[PDB]
This record gives structure tokens, C-alpha cells and sequence, in this order.
């Protein structure tokens, strides 16, 4: 894998989320890690072929969260996601980023 | 917009090992919404793309 | 004159926490509302004076 | 005008002899009665000395006795040895204690005889249970006697209080009688010939007792003092760690019902937000573990206040626990040595099996942050960059102390731990060298100090060269300015005086969110605070060496990442016995001008890497992160309500997310509550801890037996504020006692409240606790004018030492390093400025001080002096009086409670008018002439000296200010600007605020800006002389407080003040010769 | 979480006030709308910044 401390200075040194401050919003960069890439790595495999259910968890400010919620909709089907938590996932998107 | 490469391979990589999984599989494998349901964290994907 | 650039938007678990509060106290209203009720008729159609 | 009474009663107590005689000493204002004032003195001193009754002429000059004012009572009474004893076999008919040897760990922490520990005299010590006080055993004894025996008669709750102190001192002396009393020295140490027979900690158990049976006023203080003072007779190592650890639990199962928030460093902004506690189940297994430790121990009473506690888990007799918390710390302290002391730090478990990932991250964000801080002024070439090292050179006053070394100025040897006399004397003999930072390793490894706190665990400190600090001076001043500004430092973010002393957590408290709080004080042995800790800060040294063009800076860089080269490798001088012994300890600890924001970096870095793994399996919204020192808080939010299994998994992750980094810790996750080292919070109210020893202290300091007792007297307003109560007499008899002088074997002076109260550098204590007092009359301005004249005085050792030839160099090498070609018109004004930091050297102020009291001593004893003239605060306040007119008020009650231990007549004040939301300069520091000396330096001057300094023509300004380091053309150019026209206002508004405690002590606790006091302060406006309205307002808020604090009702004022007093008082202004002692100042936040 | 049609739940009674104590109840009206008043401040959001 890519070595993280990389990313995390470039994401963090153009995203610049300090800068945006409200004035006590610690904004600094959350999951990126190792060890959550291959854990979801394995979720959606295991969860296409057991047919197992998944639901979505993510935070709206996180906008990022929802840039690669995008692709995971794109690449993994739709009927695969309990429809509440898709519909809010796709929500976010449209009301924070496409429109 | 430019980890392009980098997800096409993962999309790749991700659908083949997927199918041949699905080959060892010897049960119909059909699809239900369950009563519970895995979690999944976003920032997971982000990790992972 | 203290004010600016700050919005405040109620969490929904504050909401849901009003909301539940809410219905309670209007379910305990009308429950005890329609216990008194019926004693208070029952004792008029008993007679007891 | 009582405690002289109190101090009569005393002495008639103690020596109680026909040839005990009694003989006050009075003054008075008026010349004719002054002469009938020296009168009685003189009958008074020839009957004494021909020995006559005395009490036949205080008759015939009753005038005397009831309008003069008294000074001071003499006392004629021989040695009369072992008087302690023939008082103390009445009180001590009970059973001794027995000691068990089977309750510490070790071997000398129990409370065993001294024959048993140390054979020879030549291999004792002390050390381990100095008291470190000048004041004696007896001392205590004698006073607790006393207020027995003036209480010895009263019937009432008083008895109650009587009976149980009484069978609490009968324990304490039961074991004294059964071998003696140990008799202090002239130094009030205690040597071997006296504990030879004896147990070694029975001095420090005592002294604790005592202070702990004066301290009781309830029938649960008289389990919890039963309890520990015959279970610190033998365990002294394993007790104020035990009662105090449940309480970071019970913090965490209060249910909030109302809030209190913060904004900016003081504000406030309450709630009545409700919230819930969401306490796990195994929480609750822990505390019931630490409770049946605390039973195993030998403890009853005291896990069945905790355990019954639990059933309703209420904040209003929660206040029990808190008491608790503070009656483990007047226990003493665990003096034990310095290595097994070090050992609780030098144990290490370093593994090749931790994460890089995490290692890695870490690293990174502690270099990114290192340029934050330092990327604009490594860029715009600062001057403070550029000439880092005159500017420490000028600091080193504000450095730690190393280690002792011998010098000689001319025809002396002194053993100074000053480095500014360190760097004096290696100019001379060529050993000044700067540039070469010296090695810590085997052939030169490090000392050690102590860092100690009752219930915890002993820190370490190093002790280090005068080069580290010159180097990291600069950069971690311009690292603190960072700071100020950023919120999640909380040792720091402030408006320039202030800290975050409320906290700031329960802004973002709710049903929803958690709060992880972290102690991290065990941290500095650990893995991650060696290599990557320093590798960080050595690549943002490297990336801002290439960030700059400049020179000076460059070098300053290198040195400071030189520092951090030879740090990384450190050998620690560590004693034992005879030989010595030097450690690998190639990590982190205090002693530096670094570890406090750099520890505070490493944590926050550490936290926001450790935080992004609980995203792996949950999903918030960081909130809040604070990092201070010893603890650490983060809040954190979720997209749903909180349960007890997020709680404990949450809990669990961060326990083992800190294992990954090969870090321990006790995580700690809660929903409404903290604890922490200066405070914690229940249910939405801030306490405090009132844990500091009167009678013991930590180590031996320099100052007086004279400072101690208001140091005392200080320590004792703090507690009380905090909760724990002692009885205030035993506190006045104490400063009776140490305030007591031997003019003989055996004459003794004893002064009185009207000297030892009065505002002065000797004011010791006031009448009426929480209230300082003014003089409206003659005789408080008459003496105040008087010792004024007497405040200034001399040392020689300080003027032969200024005299020699090194200090002529350094002042030479000072100025040609900054400025020539004045050599008789400025050089001598720096020589004058550095004498102002040679008195940091101790042995220079007790010669002073000594002076100074030697000095009141010999007016005590002779007739007064009327000073000429020399203004000062009451010959203001004897003005403003006259046209003051009071009324009853009645004032609502509208504010909330939030801090519940306070007497309740401060809460009365606070449940009436508001809690303080700003901060004034304290220290002038926001004055624009001060700005240039917090520019250049980081020097005090002391707001007297400011006040004088504008006063003067606008010539000597500039040399004061060029003296403090200070260039030639800024200076020119404030005198220019006229900003000192517009900065006399500012100097003077701190000035009379640092003069009357305003920013010290209770009446910090109080919002002076008020809706509600103002309305009963009607002083109509004037204009066009600000000084006199500042005054009068303050004085007449001031009158209000004190008569609220002493009667608790409330009053009106008026002031339609003359034009003609306000200009007669516009030029008293900036005249006044006034000063306040150091030692007084009682800060509620320690 | 998805539920079955195996599953229940039980409504509130949220009829409005059967009773009128908004008229000539005052001293009943005046503690009804003071529990509402400061049950109110407790989720009205504090002015963070």
C-alpha cells in the first residue's frame, strides 16, 4: 500500500480543513489508515457473496467520506444497501456536492 | 480525478476475486434484505481508494 | 451586539428527545384524563351518591 | 481589634509565672499623646526592669489604653524548659499507638524507630521526612492545647466540636508522651540525637494530625480524621493514592441538571441543558475492586461514605466526596529517595513489535506543527531570531536552577544554582562559549531533581547547562505566541493573562456525545516521546533552515537541533549511598525550556493519530481536543445516541490503539464528567483540589520565619475556598508564634493586628478573612508612611559582588554587544538592571529582608516616626471617605451556583452579582510600553517601577527603557508617538488593582463590570479626570463587597465628589509610595 | 436495521386537551406553561461561538 503519512500531507496540506474553523471544529484528517482499507476490502467481497445486508455510517462533514461514497455506489450495486441508509448516502451527495 | 489507474485496478482486482470466490460456491445465492446489517464506514473507502 | 459568523442548528437528538418528552406528558394527560372519566361515570350510573 | 486579645490569652497561657510579665506598647498620631505614649513606655520598660507590678499605671493613663493604638507586647520570662510536657500529661491518659512494620513495600517507608534504620549518625538523614518549615512541633502542640483550654467550657455544638478534637489530640498524644517530644535546633531541623530513640516519621504524622483535628467541624470529619491519623502512623507510601483514585470514576455518574460553559478564558454562558450518565458495567467492578483494597487496607468508615453514596449517586451530598478528595492530601508527603522515587519512572518496556504507521504519522505531525509555529518568523527575520542569544542571556533570570558550582567575585566563593552567575563567572576565565553545546553521555551525565505532589508519583527534572536554554529560548518564546491564539493548548490560550482555568468541555456535552479524558503524566519514560519525538523536531528545523536567507537565524537553528542531537542521548546522575549511578535515558522530562509546549505538541499529535483508528469501526465528529500537561481531553459527537457498549468498546479500542504505540494508560470514557490535576467536574460544577500542606511542605525554600506565616495564611484562605476548613485560630496562633522575635534569651516581642495587617511588604494576614483593609483613620496612614521609609534597604554581598571585576565585564560585554559610546550615561543604568536580578540569588534577599525586619524591629521597640510626607493609598482613601453617604439596598438573587464548596457568603455574592468575564493586566503586560519590553525581553518591570517611570521627564524614560535591553530608536520614537500620555491610564488601572488583591485571591471570583452592583454605586459623572472616578468607583465597589462579605446584606452609595477634591486629587495621583508584599497574594488557582 | 412484519408497537393517546385549561384555570395554566417554558431552555442550542 501506499505509505499513509504521504497522503496524509498532501490531503491535508490542500484540503486545508485548519484554515476552515468555526472556531473550536478540530478539522484535522480521520481514517486513512491501513488496516480499515483491507477490513473494508473484505466487507464488500464477503457481504456479495454471502448476500449479507450493509448499511452506510458516515458523518456529512466528512465530504470526503461521501467522494468516495460515489465510487463505492458506482462499482458495488444498489440493491446490496438497506434503502435508508442509500438514500441518505446519495442525499448528502446532491444536497453538499452536485447541486 | 487523479487516482484514475490506481481505481480502475482496484475495481478490477476487487470484481475477479469476487467471481472466483463465487465459483466455490455450490448453494443459490440469493438476495434478501436482511433484518440486521453490516456497518460500513466511509472512511474505510476513502482508506481504501 | 455579540453575534456573528456562528450558526447553531439543534442536533435531531435533541429534537427527538423534546419530541419524545413531549408525547409523554400528553399521553399521561390523556390516560389519567379518561381514568377519572370513567370512575367519575361509573359512579353516577352506580347510584352512589 | 480581637486578635490581640487571642495573643494576651496565649502568652498568659504558656508561661503563666510570677515572673512572666506582660508589657504592651503603644502609639499614637497626636503630638501630645504621643509624649504621654513615650511616657508609658519608659515607666513601662524601668518597672520591668525593677521588677514592679505593672498593672497599677495602666489606670492612671487610660487614656492610652483606649484611644492609642498598639503596636507590639514585650515579655520577660526565663528558659523554663520543658514547659510542653508539663502542660501534655493531662491530655494523653489514653492508649499509644502501635506501629506495623507489614503495611508498606519497602523497608524504611515504615514507621520504625530510627536505632533500627541508621546505627551511625554519619549515614543518617533527615531527608526523608524533613518537615522543611520553620516552625516547630511544640509550636503546634502548645496552640492545640491552647485552643483547648480556652474551649474548655462551652456547651453547645462548639462541645461537640470540643469532644471530638479532644480525643483526636488525646491518639496523637498518647504516642508523644509515651517517648517525648523532638526539640528543634536553631535551624529547625531535627538531627540525630533526638529521633535516635524514636520512630523517623512520628514529626510529620504529627504535624499532619494536628492540621487535620484542627479541621474538624462535623461527625464525618471525625471518622475520615480517625481513620487516617492512626493509619499514617504506619502506612505512608500507599494511602492519598488510594481515597483519591475512585474519584476520576465518581466524576463520571453525576447526571447533569444545568450547565456552565466557556467562551473566552473567563466567560461563561450557563445552560439548562439535562444529560444523562451513561456509565459501562465494568466501571462499576473497578470501583468496587478499589474499595475492597481500600477495606483491605484497614479503611471502615470511609468505603461506606462512597458505598452509600451510590444508591441515589446525587450532587447534593456529593460535596462529601469532594471533601474526601481533599482530605487525602493533608496527609504529608511521600519523601522517599531519589532512586526508588526514580525507579517509579525508570522502568521500560521497549518493543520491536509496535507499529510504523502509527510511529510514522506521529513524527510528521509533530514536525508540520514545529513549522506552523516557527514558519513567519524564521521568514520575516525576527529579531528575537536573529539575537537568541542576548535575548536568553537577559532571560536567564527566568530559568531553572543548575547545578551548584563554585565562584568567586573577587575575594569571595559562593556555591550559586543561578546561571546568570554561572555565565558571569565563565566570561572571565574564557569559558563562556556558547556556540559549543556541551555532551550529556557517560563522561558528563545529567543531575537530578524532584518534582512532588502528595498522592502521586515523584517526577523528575533535569538539571541542566546555561547553553540549552540560551538556544532554545528564542524559539520557544515565538512557539508560545503561536500558542496564545491556538485553542487546543489549554496551558495557554488566553487574552495574555488569563488560562482556561473552567475548562472547556461542556460546550459539546449531550446525549449524543462522549468525552475521552487521558492522564499522561507517566509518559516521559516512554518509547514515543525518545527517537520520533525528537527526529520530528530536528526535520522542521531542517525545513525551516531551508525556509530562511538570514544567518543568525540558521545558527540559532543548529543549535537548537543540536540540543535535540544531544538530548537524545542522556546519562542521569543518580546516587545511591556512596556510589553514583548513570542511566540510558535517552527520552523526555522537565527541567527545560521545551517540555511544556513540546510535551503538548507530542500529545496532541499523539491523540489525532490514535483518534483516526476509532473511525475504523465508528463514525464521529471531533469536536474539541485540550491538552495541559498531565491529562488530556477530547469530546467527541455521533450520528446517534450513546450507549454503554459504545462506551466500553470505545474505551477498549483507545486502550489498545495507545498498546499499539507501546503506550500505558488508564483510558478513561464518560458522558458529563472529568477528572484531572487542577480540577474536575461533576454535574456541571467545577471543584477544586484544597490538598496543600500548611504544616509540612514539599522541600525547603529560603524565604523567613516571618513569610511563612503569610505564606501560610494564604495556603489557608486557598483551602477554605477550595472546602477544607481549619479553624482560624490555630492559623492566628501560628503567625503569633512565627511572627514572634527573641530580643533575648528572655525578653520576647510579639507584634500586633495593627501591624501585620496593614498594607505593606509585612502585611501578614486581615481581621476578616477575604477582605483586605484600608485606613480611613491616622494611625493606619502614620505607620503605613512610616514603613515606607523602611522598606528600602541594602546588601552588601550584593554590592561587594557588583563591585568586583566580572560583573564589570559582563555589563561591558552586555553593552558592546548591544550598544557603545555611552559608557557613563547608559552602561551604568544596565549595571542598575542587573542588579534588580542578582536578588533572585537567596542569600542577597534574606540580607534585605533580614534588613527590613531588623529595621521594624528596632521602631517596635522605640518610640514612631512620622515619615514626611511620603503619599500613599490610605492618605487617599482619608480623602475620598468624607463624602460617602450609605443606604440599604436589597439585591435579588438571579445567578447560578456553580462552584458549591465556597463559603456561603461568597456563593451569597456570586448567587447575587455575577462571576468575573474579563481580565485585567495583573502585570501590565497589554500597556504599549510594555509591549516593547515583551518584545525584546521578557522582563517584569514591576508596575511600581513603570508607575514611577512615567512620572519622570521624558529623558529618563528612554534610558530606563534602553536598560531593559531595549534599542535606542523604538524608545526615541515612543517618547515621539506620546503614547505614554496614553498609557498612564492603563499602568495606573493595573497598578491599583495589583495594590488591593483585586486579581488575588476572592475578589478574582467577582464581575466588577456588573449591571447590578453598578445600579446601587450612584456617583454622578464629572469628566476630563478619569483617575479620580476609576478610584472612587473601585472604592465604592470595594465598600459594597466587603460589607456583603462581613454582614451579608447589601447597601447603597453616593458620591457627589467636589471638582475642587477631584483636582486636589488628580495631582495625589501620580505621586503615590506604596507596596504590597509577594507573599500575601493567595491565588485560588494553584 | 430493517424490521419483520412479525413485529408491534404500541400508539400514544395524543388528543388534544379535552379540558380547556386555558380557560379560567390560570393557576394550572401558569405552572403547564412554566414546565413547558423550562423544559424549552434545556434544547434550545448555547451560543458557541
Amino acid at each position: 500500500l501506499v505509505s499513509t503519512e504521504a497522503q496524509i500531507q498532501k490531503m491535508s496540506q490542500d484540503l486545508q480543513l485548519e484554515a476552515l474553523t468555526i472556531q473550536s471544529e478540530t478539522q484535522f484528517l480521520t481514517g486513512i489508515n491501513s488496516q480499515a482499507a483491507n477490513d473494508c476490502f473484505k466487507t464488500l467481497i464477503a457481504a456479495m457473496l454471502s448476500q449479507r445486508t450493509m448499511s452506510l455510517d458516515f458523518v456529512t462533514t466528512n465530504y470526503m467520506s461521501l467522494i468516495s461514497g460515489m465510487w463505492l455506489l458506482t462499482v458495488v450495486p444498489n440493491d446490496m444497501f438497506i434503502r435508508e441508509s442509500l438514500v441518505a448516502c446519495q442525499l448528502a451527495i446532491i444536497n453538499t456536492i452536485i447541486y | 480525478s487523479n487516482r484514475l489507474g490506481q481505481l480502475v485496478d482496484l475495481t478490477r482486482l476487487l470484481a475477479y476475486n469476487y467471481e472466483t470466490l463465487m465459483a466455490c460456491i455450490t448453494m443459490n445465492m440469493q438476495h434478501v434484505q436482511t433484518l440486521t446489517t453490516e456497518k460500513l464506514q466511509l472512511t474505510s473507502v476513502t482508506s481504501l481508494c | 451586539m455579540l453575534i456573528g459568523n456562528a450558526t447553531v442548528i439543534p442536533s435531531p437528538q435533541t429534537l427527538f428527545h423534546y419530541y419524545n418528552v413531549n408525547v409523554n406528558f400528553h399521553s399521561n394527560y390523556n390516560e389519567r384524563i379518561n381514568d377519572a372519566v370513567a370512575i367519575i361515570t361509573a359512579a353516577n350510573r352506580l347510584n352512589l351518591y | 481589634g480581637k486578635y490581640n486579645l487571642i495573643l494576651s490569652e496565649y502568652l498568659s497561657f504558656i508561661y503563666n509565672s510570677q515572673s512572666a510579665v506582660q508589657i504592651p506598647i503603644y502609639y499614637s498620631s497626636n503630638s501630645e499623646l504621643e509624649n504621654r505614649c513615650i511616657e508609658f513606655h519608659s515607666k513601662c520598660l524601668e518597672n520591668s526592669k525593677n521588677g514592679l507590678s505593672l498593672k497599677k499605671l495602666f489606670v492612671e493613663y487610660s487614656d492610652v489604653i483606649e484611644n492609642a493604638t498598639l503596636l507590639s507586647i514585650l515579655s520577660y520570662s526565663y528558659d523554663k524548659y520543658n514547659a510542653v510536657e508539663r502542660k501534655l500529661v493531662k491530655y494523653a491518659k489514653g492508649k499509644p499507638l502501635e506501629a506495623d512494620l507489614t503495611v508498606n513495600e519497602l523497608d524504611y517507608e515504615n514507621n520504625k524507630i530510627t536505632s533500627e534504620l541508621f546505627p551511625t549518625a554519619e549515614e543518617y538523614t533527615d531527608l526523608l521526612m524533613d518537615p522543611a518549615i520553620l516552625t516547630s512541633l511544640s509550636s503546634n502542640l502548645n496552640a492545640v492545647m491552647f485552643w483547648l483550654e480556652k474551649h474548655e467550657n462551652d456547651v453547645a455544638e462548639k462541645l461537640k466540636i470540643y469532644k471530638r478534637r479532644l480525643d483526636l489530640f488525646t491518639i496523637v498524644a498518647s504516642t508523644v508522651n509515651k517517648y517525648g517530644v523532638p526539640r528543634h535546633n536553631a535551624k529547625y531541623r531535627y538531627e540525630y540525637e533526638v529521633m535516635k530513640d524514636k520512630p523517623y516519621y512520628l514529626v510529620t504524622w504529627a504535624n499532619s494530625s494536628i492540621e487535620m483535628l484542627m479541621s474538624v467541624f462535623s461527625h464525618e470529619d471525625y471518622l475520615i480524621a480517625r481513620e487516617l491519623i492512626v493509619l499514617s502512623y504506619s502506612n505512608r507510601s500507599t494511602l492519598a493514592k488510594l481515597v483519591s483514585s475512585p474519584m476520576s470514576i465518581l466524576v463520571a455518574l453525576v447526571d447533569i441538571n444545568g450547565t456552565f460553559i466557556t467562551n473566552e478564558e473567563l466567560e461563561l454562558e450557563f445552560s439548562n441543558k439535562y444529560v444523562r450518565a451513561i456509565v459501562p458495567d465494568q466501571t462499576f467492578d473497578e470501583l468496587k475492586q478499589m474499595l475492597d483494597n481500600m477495606r483491605k487496607a484497614g479503611l471502615t468508615d470511609i468505603p461506606k461514605m462512597i458505598q452509600d453514596w451510590l444508591v441515589d449517586c446525587s450532587i447534593e451530598k456529593f460535596p462529601l466526596m469532594a471533601k474526601i478528595y481533599s482530605w487525602s492530601f493533608h496527609v504529608g508527603f511521600r519523601k522517599q529517595k531519589m532512586l526508588d522515587a526514580a525507579l517509579d519512572q525508570l522502568k521500560t518496556e521497549y518493543t520491536e513489535d509496535v507499529d510504523d504507521e502509527m510511529y510514522r504519522e506521529y513524527t510528521m505531525l509533530i514536525r508540520d506543527e514545529v513549522v506552523k509555529m516557527l514558519e513567519e518568523p524564521v521568514k520575516h527575520d525576527d529579531h528575537l531570531l536573529q539575537d537568541s542569544e542576548l535575548a536568553g542571556l537577559l532571560s536567564m533570570s527566568s530559568a531553572s536552577n543548575g547545578e551548584s558550582r563554585q565562584l568567586k567575585f573577587g575575594r569571595k566563593t559562593i556555591f550559586s544554582t543561578k546561571k546568570n552567575m554561572h555565565v558571569m563567572d565563565d566570561m572571565a576565565n574564557g569559558r563562556y562559549t556558547p556556540g559549543i553545546i556541551p555532551p550529556v553521555n557517560v563522561d558528563k551525565p545529567i543531575p537530578l531533581g524532584r518534582r512532588d505532589v502528595p498522592g502521586r508519583r515523584t517526577r523528575i527534572i533535569f538539571i541542566l547547562p546555561y547553553e540549552y536554554f540560551i538556544a532554545q529560548h528564542a524559539v520557544v518564546e515565538k512557539m508560545l505566541i503561536y500558542a496564545k491564539h491556538t485553542r487546543e493548548y489549554a496551558e495557554f490560550y488566553s487574552q495574555s493573562n488569563q488560562l482556561l482555568s473552567y475548562g472547556d468541555v461542556t460546550r459539546f456535552l449531550s446525549n449524543n456525545s462522549m468525552v475521552l479524558y487521558t492522564d499522561v503524566s507517566q509518559w516521559d519514560s516512554s518509547q514515543h516521546n525518545t527517537q520520533p519525538f525528537r527526529k520530528g523536531i530536528i526535520m522542521g528545523l531542517d525545513m525551516l533552515a531551508n525556509m530562511t536567507n538570514d544567518a543568525r537565524v540558521i545558527q540559532t537553528l543548529n543549535l537548537y537541533k543540536q540540543t535535540q542531537i544531544n538530548l537524545m542521548d542522556s546519562y542521569v546522575q543518580i546516587p545511591d549511598g556512596n556510589v553514583i549511578k548513570k542511566i540510558q535515558y535517552g527520552a523526555v522530562a522537565s527541567g527545560e525550556k521545551q517540555t511544556k509546549a513540546a510535551n503538548s505538541i507530542a500529545n496532541l499529535a499523539l491523540i489525532k493519530t490514535v483518534l483516526s483508528r476509532i473511525s475504523n469501526k465508528y463514525s464521529f465528529a471531533t469536536k474539541i481536543i485540550r491538552v495541559d500537561g498531565d491529562d488530556n481531553y477530547a469530546v467527541l459527537q455521533f450520528n446517534t445516541e450513546v450507549t454503554k457498549q459504545m462506551v466500553q468498546d470505545v474505551s477498549n479500542d483507545v486502550r489498545e490503539t495507545y498498546a499499539r504505540m507501546n503506550t500505558k494508560v488508564k483510558a478513561l470514557v464518560s458522558t458529563v464528567g472529568i477528572e484531572i490535576a487542577k480540577r474536575y467536574i461533576a454535574g456541571g460544577k467545577i471543584f477544586f483540589r484544597a490538598g496543600i500542606n500548611l504544616l509540612n511542605n514539599e522541600k525547603k525554600g529560603q524565604s523567613t520565619q516571618w513569610d511563612q506565616a503569610a505564606v501560610l495564611y494564604s495556603n489557608y484562605i486557598v483551602n477554605r475556598l477550595r472546602g477544607f476548613e481549619t479553624d482560624r485560630e490555630f492559623i492566628l496562633t501560628k503567625i503569633m508564634q512565627m511572627t514572634s522575635v527573641a530580643i533575648t534569651g528572655s525578653l520576647r516581642l510579639f507584634p500586633s493586628e495593627r501591624v501585620l495587617t496593614t498594607n505593606s511588604t509585612f502585611k501578614v494576614f486581615d481581621s476578616e478573612d477575604f477582605i483586605i483593609e484600608y485606613g480611613t483613620t491616622d494611625d493606619e496612614v502614620y505607620i503605613q508612611r512610616a514603613f515606607m521609609s523602611l522598606s528600602s534597604q541594602k546588601s552588601g554581598i550584593a554590592d561587594e559582588i557588583a563591585a568586583s571585576s566580572t560583573f564589570k565585564n559582563y555589563v561591558s560585554r552586555l553593552s558592546e554587544q548591544l550598544l557603545f559610546s555611552k559608557n557613563n550615561i547608559v552602561s551604568r543604568g544596565i549595571a542598575l538592571t542587573e542588579k534588580a536580578k542578582l536578588n533572585s540569588y537567596a542569600p542577597i534577599s534574606l540580607e534585605k529582608r533580614r534588613a527590613q525586619i531588623s529595621a521594624l524591629l528596632t521602631m517596635l521597640q522605640k518610640p514612631v516616626t512620622f515619615k514626611s510626607s511620603k503619599i500613599t493609598i490610605n492618605d487617599i482613601l482619608r480623602d475620598i471617605k468624607p463624602f460617602f453617604t450609605v443606604n440599604e439596598a436589597h439585591l435579588p438573587i438571579q445567578y447560578q451556583k456553580f462552584m458549591p464548596t465556597l463559603p456561603d457568603n461568597v456563593q451569597y455574592i456570586i448567587q447575587c452579582i455575577g462571576s468575573r468575564t474579563y481580565q485585567i493586566e495583573d502585570d501590565g503586560s497589554k500597556s504599549a510600553i510594555s509591549r516593547l519590553i515583551s518584545k525584546y525581553s521578557v522582563y517584569k518591570p514591576s508596575i511600581e517601577e513603570l508607575y514611577k517611570v512615567i512620572s519622570l521627564h521624558e529623558n529618563e524614560i528612554q534610558l530606563y527603557l534602553i536598560s531593559l535591553g531595549i534599542p535606542k530608536i523604538d524608545a526615541d520614537t515612543y517618547v515621539g508617538s506620546k503614547i505614554y500620555s496614553q498609557d498612564k491610564y492603563r499602568i495606573l488601572e493595573s497598578y491599583v488593582y495589583n495594590l488591593l488583591s483585586i486579581n488575588y485571591g476572592c475578589y478574582q471570583l467577582f464581575d466588577f463590570n456588573s449591571p447590578d452592583l453598578e445600579k446601587l454605586i450612584r456617583i454622578p459623572f464629572k469628566g476630563k479626570i478619569p483617575a479620580v472616578t476609576f478610584i472612587l468607583h473601585l472604592y465604592a465597589k470595594l465598600e459594597v463587597i466587603n460589607h456583603a462579605i462581613k454582614n451579608g446584606s447589601w447597601i447603597s452609595l453616593f458620591c457627589n465628589y467636589p471638582k475642587s477634591e477631584m483636582i486636589k486629587l488628580w495631582k495625589k495621583m501620580w505621586n503615590i509610595t506604596s507596596l504590597r508584599s509577594p507573599y500575601t497574594n493567595a491565588n485560588f488557582f494553584q | 436495521r430493517n424490521l419483520p412484519s412479525t413485529a408491534r408497537y404500541i400508539r400514544p393517546n395524543l388528543l388534544q386537551d379535552r379540558l380547556n385549561l386555558h380557560d379560567n384555570f390560570e393557576s394550572l395554566w401558569d405552572t403547564i406553561t412554566t414546565s413547558n417554558y423550562i423544559l424549552a431552555r434545556s434544547v434550545v442550542p448555547d451560543l458557541k461561538e
